[PDB]
DNA sequence: TGAAAGTACTTGAGTAG
């Protein structure tokens, strides 16, 4: 709830944008809206990633890494 | 030394816009009240502050702006000027005319001080420097009451064009695209001017920075200088470069002339700067609520807004309007403005406007109610018989309607006295000095006391009737 | 012909020099 009004990587760096994640039936859609515009995100993509988020992300989000 | 003054003394002389030496001239020929009325980046600092570094004494400006007098102090300190900024030769002509005047969104002013100083040297060069328009300049010949230096075609390196929210899929997207297809600073309404619009443009790739009253003052020299080299190309402000690719207005300006002024701010050398407005019914309505409530808290500011709204709504060319509107000829200009690019376009756009104009529910009617119903809209002589007379706590009863009431009251009583045989008429003065006080008392609006007077004086005529004395 | 209610989600949305 409170990461969902962040459309923006602020903190650390990366500057870029995030975009929307539209799901229709079992794909998933990246929406990007003008930073092309729709890309039907892969999971081989997503778990790229997943791959790359620190024990402290993911701990924090809940999920214990071990 | 009209001319003579030449570049070496400060930087200027070289006419700049050729009448900018006959500007000279206009003060140094003493010719009254010159309307200097020029495009930014005309060297108005020849205009005058050339009298002033020529003036036998003073030559106090009006530049209210401190920040702009500094500003204009040092840079001038930068060509070797005796200038002193007295903000917070020359001493920092009555310039700035926007600052005497409520459209150029500059009447926020106080004492006179360097207007006192003006009038005390009306003898040294009494000038007036982009708001010589009837109503504006008329304003200025009425509230400051003073040639026109107006631009003969004002400027054609604007396109101007108005693009309607309501016919536009999305707004956002619209401006993004045509700050695509075009530096850039953008004004806008109140209610964070900046933040959320900037946040808007920034999520569409589109680097906006804002400049808000409530920014630290860090913030607005940073945003400044950046702006100044080019590092931000875009600058979101609320009312705070020669290429400038866009102007636009996501939603309407505070005053017609306020809106020149923001959107008059590009093409220093002349290049294309494109320049649009978007407009909204809803935004049209709110800020006619604000400017209601600002002046109840005058009738200019309301028939100047409602010009400005029937420019924005006019089928016609834009700087045709701005000259009916800056009292200039017909501009016959070329290619540029939204009328002369393609008449059928604007034609057809404000035919889509009208025809797309049409606890929830509580608000919803109020807000609606109060649209539609605001573009709808002495002490007693000698011996009124009332107490408490000098009293308004019954809005719109005018002293007139209570002695009209009154007199209907002592007709009431002097029917019961001839039924009834009441004691006389010199205590009935005070009878109905007490029986009407009693029904100010109960009574709040107009409507109701008239009401409550019909009931009493229906009562009074049941009691004559009935035969007994009007009893307590 | 003649299921339906709580909790999600899912979007667009929303005051000055
Ligand atoms: N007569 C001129 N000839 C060449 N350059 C000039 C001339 N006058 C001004 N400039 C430059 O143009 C700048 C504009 O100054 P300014 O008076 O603020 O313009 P504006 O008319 O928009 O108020 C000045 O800083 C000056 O350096």
């Amino acid at each position: 709830d409170l990461c969902k009004g962040k459309n923006i990587c602020e903190h650390g760096g990366c500057g870029r944008y995030q975009p929307r994640i539209r799901r229709s039936g079992l794909e998933l859609y990246a929406e990007w809206k003008h930073v092309e515009k729709k890309i039907l995100l892969s999971p081989e993509r997503v778990h790229e990633i997943f791959k790359r988020i620190s024990d402290e992300e993911c701990f924090v989000l809940g999920m214990e890494p071990r | 030394r009209v001319r003579s003054t030449l570049k070496k003394v400060f930087g200027f002389d070289s006419f700049k816009t050729p009448l900018q030496e006959s500007a000279t001239m206009a003060v140094v020929k003493g010719n009254k009240d010159v309307f200097v009325c020029m495009p930014t980046g005309a060297g108005k600092s020849l205009c005058y502050q050339l009298p002033a570094l020529l003036a036998k004494g003073i030559t106090i400006v009006v530049s209210p702006l401190i920040a702009l007098i500094q500003d204009q102090v040092d840079h001038l300190l930068t060509l070797k000027v005796r200038v002193s900024s007295l903000n917070s030769k020359i001493l920092y002509v009555v310039d700035e005319a926007h600052c005497v005047s409520q459209w150029g969104h500059d009447f926020r002013p106080d004492y006179l001080r360097l207007g006192a100083l003006r009038s005390r040297l009306g003898h040294a060069p009494c000038v007036a420097l982009a708001t010589a328009t009837p109503q504006v300049q008329e304003d200025v010949f009425a509230a400051l009451h003073l040639a026109i230096f107006k631009t003969p075609c004002f400027r054609a390196n604007l396109f101007y064009d108005v693009q309607f929210k309501e016919l536009i899929s999305d707004p956002y997207g619209n401006l993004k695209d045509f700050c695509l297809k075009a530096c850039g600073i953008v004004y806008c309404r109140t209610r964070e001017a900046c933040e959320q619009l900037a946040i808007e443009l920034s999520c569409r790739g589109v680097n906006a920075k804002a400049y808000h009253a409530g920014l630290k003052a860090s913030e607005r020299t940073l945003v400044q200088n950046d702006w100044m080299e080019e590092k931000v190309p875009v600058i979101v402000a609320t009312i705070s470069k020669a290429n400038v690719r866009f102007v636009a207005h996501w939603n309407i300006a505070k005053s017609m002339a306020g809106y020149y002024q923001e959107s008059g701010r590009a093409g220093r050398d002349g290049k294309p700067s494109w320049c649009r407005l978007y407009y909204s019914r809803n935004d049209r309505d709110q800020v006619s609520f604000l400017i209601r409530k600002e002046v109840a808290k005058d009738k200019a500011t309301i028939m100047a807004f409602d010009a400005l709204v029937t420019f924005c709504e006019e089928l016609g060319c834009r700087h045709a309007a701005i000259a009916k509107y800056f009292g200039d000829a017909l501009p016959a200009c070329a290619k540029g403005c939204d009328h002369c690019q393609n008449p059928t376009a604007v034609r057809r756009r404000l035919e889509a406007l009208e025809r797309s104009s049409s606890e929830a529910h509580k608000r919803e009617w109020n807000l609606f109610y109060q649209k539609q119903m605001q573009l709808r809209k002495v002490p007693p002589d000698e011996n009124c018989p009332l107490k408490e007379a000098s009293s308004r706590r019954i809005p719109r009863l005018t002293v007139k309607a209570r002695e009209h009431c009154l007199r209907l009251l002592e007709e009431a009583l002097s029917s019961n006295r001839q039924s009834t045989r009441t004691a006389d008429e010199a205590d009935l003065r005070a009878k109905a000095v007490e029986l009407e006080h009693e029904t100010f008392r109960n009574a709040k609006v107009a409507n109701l006391y008239k009401a409550s007077v019909l009931k009493k004086v229906a009562d009074i005529h049941r009691a004559s009737k009935d035969g007994q004395p009007y009893d307590m």
